[PDB]
């Protein structure tokens, strides 16, 4: 009720 | 220049000698750590076919691997440059591939798809109706291979992240228990990936947060609030503190755990973000019944956040506050005073000359409940005066107070002017 609420890519490399 | 016609020959030579040297050559063009020449491979219109093609190739696996590495590169750049790769069709070859007899070859399909799902809700969702799980999730199974099970939970991550709009929570609510058991595992990264998945999955209304309840992971989450690694307390932090921001019932699950004895060593971490998140996690604890707050006061918190609140940034000073202005919204009349004789009263009033014109109304209600407080138990007349204003005034309180009347906001002008003449 009074509760407040909060407020990806890998690139792949051999080296 | 970029792409010589040799490659694009070899490329679209039947000799599959040919192929895999063209295929190699754009796999090590696209893996070069500035920034690899993704338009330009792009540009050449019958590439990325021809590479979701050799996908099919179950006769050769080095070939898979080569073409399925080329195109999660491709995938790990804009969003344009994904969608070429979503309508050539690549994403039900990778799922289909997942259940491959090369362990390199499945690898690198879900870590496309991780890419892929890492896009945006509409790639996630596409991805998550090409039923991607049923097979990820089997990938758990063999707990032989390492890298292969974090590509997994981060795969599995990216599934689960997205607010605006969030997932079809029935189409991913399935791994939540192999989360579930994924949390006892060694490695951090896949204790990092595992916690961020929970975290997404937690961020929604009650139910929710009651389902990965049902699901048995918070004594996990909590325990591993003390990792040494942060890569794994920031997202544990951060799914504790979406599961406390339900009703008493579920948050009381949290408390079960002994969570509020490591939250008070996460409140002295190096790191201001964990600091912070701590400080709302309390806060949202604090909003709730008075076993609750009193449990917070019991593990001697209220003095880590009236230190807090005097010397730590202002972004973390604003969720402090509204801990204890939570504590005495919502508190028994010993245990606000138990609050006023740590001196919660001086932080409070230095909120008020901040620019942040909510939190100047946090500290106003704060300051109002222990008014209030104060002249009820002046209504019980043993003494006429109210005690606490004459406290509030030793702190140049309502020196700020009256000051707050030449605010801009009508709010806070007008509930300064209550205040001063209710109990001034």
């Amino acid at each position: 009720r009074v509760k407040r609420p909060m407020n990806r890519r890998k690139t792949k490399t051999l080296m | 220049g970029v792409i010589t016609s040799d490659m694009i020959e070899m490329i679209f030579s039947k000799s599959p000698e040919q192929q895999l040297s063209a295929t190699q050559k754009f796999r090590k063009l696209l893996s070069k750590e500035p920034n690899p020449p993704i338009d330009e491979v792009i540009s050449t219109p019958g590439v990325v076919a021809r590479f979701v093609e050799f996908l099919k190739r179950k006769e050769n696996c080095t070939l898979q691997f080569e073409s399925a590495w080329v195109l999660t590169n491709i995938a790990s750049g804009n969003s344009l440059q994904t969608r070429i790769v979503i309508q050539a069709g690549a994403v039900p070859i990778f799922i289909e591939l997942l259940s491959s007899e090369f362990e390199d070859v499945q690898e690198q399909a879900v870590w496309a798809l991780g890419n892929i799902a890492g896009d945006s809700t509409m790639c996630r969702d596409y991805v998550l109706d090409c039923n991607i799980l049923p097979p990820l999730l089997q990938l758990f199974s063999k707990q032989n291979r390492l890298t292969m099970t974090r590509n997994a939970v981060w795969a599995l991550s990216n599934l689960c992240r997205g607010k605006s709009p969030p997932p079809e929570f029935a189409k991913v609510s399935p791994c939540l228990n192999v989360l579930s058991w994924l949390l006892f595992v060694s490695d951090t990264d896949v204790l990092a990936d595992a916690c961020w998945a929970l975290s997404y999955l937690s961020d929604g209304p009650n139910d929710k947060i009651q389902a990965v309840i049902d699901a048995g992971v918070c004594r996990r989450l909590v325990e591993l609030l003390m990792h040494n690694d942060y890569k794994v307390v920031s997202p544990a932090l951060r799914a504790v503190g979406n599961i406390v921001t339900g009703d008493d019932i579920q948050t009381q699950v949290i408390l079960n755990c002994s969570a509020l004895q490591s939250l008070l060593h996460l409140l002295s971490s190096p790191k201001e973000s964990i600091k912070k998140e701590a400080c709302w996690t309390i806060s949202n604890i604090t909003a709730g019944n008075r076993a609750q707050i009193q449990t917070v006061i019991d593990a001697n918190i209220f003095p880590a956040l009236i230190s807090i609140l005097q010397t730590a940034e202002f972004r973390t000073r604003k969720e402090a506050a509204w801990a204890i202005t939570n504590a005495t919204s919502g508190g028994s009349a010993e245990q606000i005073k138990y609050l006023v004789e740590l001196g919660c009263i001086k932080p409070l009033c230095d909120l008020l000359t901040v620019m942040d014109s909510k939190i100047v109304q946090v500290a106003l209600n704060g300051l109002e409940n222990i008014l209030r407080l104060g002249e009820q138990e002046a209504k019980r007349n043993g003494t006429g005066i109210n005690p606490y204003c004459a406290l509030i005034e030793e702190a140049y309180g309502l020196d700020k107070i009256e000051f707050l009347q030449s605010h801009e906001n009508q709010e806070i002008y007008q509930k300064a002017f209550d205040l001063i003449e209710h109990y001034f």
